[PDB]
């Protein structure tokens, strides 16, 4: 029901923040 | 052919890319059970378009390995640890046909020693335990004994024997009625009227014996015992 | 006709390849990173060539200023 | 946990959905040729007609074993990989301390042609090498039998008797004790030394360590197997000078060290 693991759930929340943040800065530059 | 062949490839590419999805998938919920080592063997294996042909009636042991173009007819069996591989050529085997267990029916791997000669099994064969038939032809009715070797190119004619242990060397055509055995097999002596009756009646045995192991490995795999090997400590 | 990412696609896809065949595994081991290296060559040799184009603007800039001083000697 | 991990949890659901949908797909591509791979339906042990095998606790059977019907097994016996001892129209008895290697079949006949048809019956601390064929025969206590040997119904292998490797022992022979055939047809060979006697009970003892080791890797939950997997992989090397400037000692886990009993020394 939940992923408990919470260092790999920071780090895919890192993973996220690095790919959207990756196209964001594609896209306003 | 070349498109069936270019397809069943990118096919694998899609189906590599989607399991390799699902497996992202799990590692993120913390699920490894796809990292479990299962085993990968199948009873019935294909080289592309070459699969086996098996009838409904003709038994097939699981642990057998049944591959490529392999014909079985009705009544025939594969026993338990049997190997038949019909990649270069195809394998066939006729009706009421047993090939006991730990046999291996193949053909030539490669065609550097000639043309690749498939390997033909009659109706009512007998094949004796752990025997090796290897591009050859079996007719009706025969018995090969158990621990023989058949080399390629070798014909077995109806109602012929072959002896247990004996190496038929290749191109050594068996004539009807004769008991050949040794290493190599030469003629020994004549085959008996009540041989025959023998020959004809095992088979029909192992076809019924057969059926009863067909229908004991159909009974539904138990839930107690897979509740045993994950609740090991 | 012939550009500047097709051709970086191209290298991308091949690198991607070489890199399985010198590690001995199949060529098509891992098709997504067959797509990544194709992007990432493509966006290379779009900024190869825009570079390029760069570096020859600044280097008439200062060659112009070469010049400047080489002809001063004749004064 | 939390909003977090249930948040990663659903989109990891999606993710194995879309995975699904793409292998299914690439199979349609692949024109349903490729046999699927299936949940494994071999039985390591298994009844027929109501007779069911009698394996003792300390008996190393391989999962790749298939013993099937009446069969009898006794302790410290090993049933090595691939073999096949089916007693369905007949019984087939294990001794102890007896070791059936790689590949072997074992079986017996409802009725044999002439004479009186008997079941299988081997003693104990027996070997049976890889790849024999043992068919309706009976082979006595500490009796040997060679790699890729064929013993046909009728045949008797009498205590202290050898049956060399890729020998085919024709039906009804008797082999006497202290005595080695071989050949196809097989024949008497020689006389079996004292030290030939020596080599068949250390066999014998040898295989009942090996049985050990065997039994114990093959029966390891998923768990485990994953636990022994990482220590393998973090003690397959050593780096002993930079434990040394650590002040550290790296000693090898228990559950990666063999009993003294199955290595060369
Ligand atoms: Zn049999």
């Amino acid at each position: 029901k939940v992923s408990e693991d919470k260092n790999r759930n920071y780090a895919v929340v890192a993973g996220v923040v690095a790919i959207v943040g990756s196209i964001g800065w594609y896209l306003k530059a | 052919g070349t498109l069936g062949r270019a397809f069943y490839s990118v096919g694998f590419w899609i189906r590599e890319t989607g399991q390799a999805l699902d497996r992202l998938g799990c590692r993120l919920q913390g699920k490894n059970y796809f990292r479990e080592q299962l085993s990968r063997h199948r009873t019935l294996m294909n080289v592309f378009d070459k699969a086996p042909i098996v009838d409904k009636e003709a038994f097939v042991a699981p642990s057998a390995s049944v591959i490529g173009d392999v014909h079985i007819g009705r009544g025939s069996s594969i026993w338990y640890g049997c190997v038949l591989r019909g990649d270069v050529n195809t394998v066939s085997v006729g009706s009421g046909t047993n090939i006991q267990d730990n046999s291996l029916v193949h053909v030539a791997k490669s065609n550097l020693s000639g043309k690749v000669h498939p390997t033909i099994i009659g109706d009512n064969v007998t094949i004796g335990h752990s025997a090796v038939l290897h591009g050859c032809t079996v007719e009706d009715e025969t018995f090969i004994g158990m621990g023989a070797t058949l080399l390629d190119g070798v014909v077995v004619e109806k109602h012929g024997m072959v002896a247990a242990g004996a190496l038929v060397r290749q191109n050594t055509r068996i004539p009807s009625g004769e008991v050949w055995g040794g290493n190599p097999a030469r003629f020994l002596r004549k085959l008996t009227d009540e041989e025959i009756a023998f020959i004809s009646q095992s088979a029909t045995n192992y076809s019924n014996l057969a059926q009863a192991h067909a229908a004991e490995n159909a009974k539904p795999l138990n839930v107690i015992e897979f509740e045993k090997v994950l609740r090991k400590k | 006709p012939i550009s500047a990412t097709m051709v970086g696609a191209l290298l991308g896809l091949g690198t991607q390849m070489y890199s399985n065949a010198l590690r001995k595994l199949p060529y098509m081991r891992h098709p997504w990173e067959h797509v990544v290296g194709m992007g990432l060559g493509a966006v290379f040799a779009n900024q190869l060539v825009k570079w390029d184009v760069k570096l020859k603007e600044d280097l008439d800039v200062m060659l112009a200023k070469a010049r400047a001083a080489n002809e001063r000697r004749y004064f | 946990m939390g909003t977090l991990g249930r948040a990663i949890y659903t989109v990891g659901n999606w993710i194995r959905g879309t995975g699904q949908a793409l292998d299914r797909v690439g199979s349609l591509l692949q024109g349903s040729h490729r046999i699927e791979e299936h949940l494994s339906r071999h039985r390591t042990l298994m009844n027929v007609f109501d007779k069911s095998p009698l394996v003792d606790k300390d008996v190393f059977v391989a999962p790749s074993a298939s013993v099937i019907g009446d069969v009898q097994i006794g302790k410290g016996s090993s049933i090595w990989y691939g073999c096949v001892l089916r007693g369905d129209v007949n019984n087939i008895s294990v001794g102890s301390g007896t070791n059936i290697q790689d590949n072997t079949l074992v079986h017996v006949a409802k009725t044999n042609i002439s004479g009186k048809v008997l079941p299988t019956l081997i003693g104990d601390n027996v070997t049976v090498g890889h790849s024999a064929v043992i068919h309706g025969c009976t082979v006595e206590d500490d009796a040997f039998v060679g790699m890729g040997a064929t013993l046909l119904d009728g045949v008797v292998v009498e205590k202290h008797a050898m049956v060399a490797a890729g020998s085919l022992v024709k039906q009804n022979t008797r082999i006497p004790s202290g005595e080695v055939w071989g050949g196809n047809p097989a024949k008497f060979m020689r006389k079996l030394t004292d030290e030939e006697i020596v080599y068949i009970s250390q066999s014998a003892k040898n295989y009942i360590n090996l049985a050990q080791i065997h039994a114990s890797e093959n029966s390891k939950s998923f768990e485990q197997i994953e636990v022994e997997r990482a220590l393998r992989k973090k003690y397959a090397r050593k780096d002993e000078d930079y434990d040394s400037m650590l002040g550290i000692t790296r000693e090898t886990p228990p559950e990666l060290i063999l009993p003294d009993n199955v290595l060369p020394g």
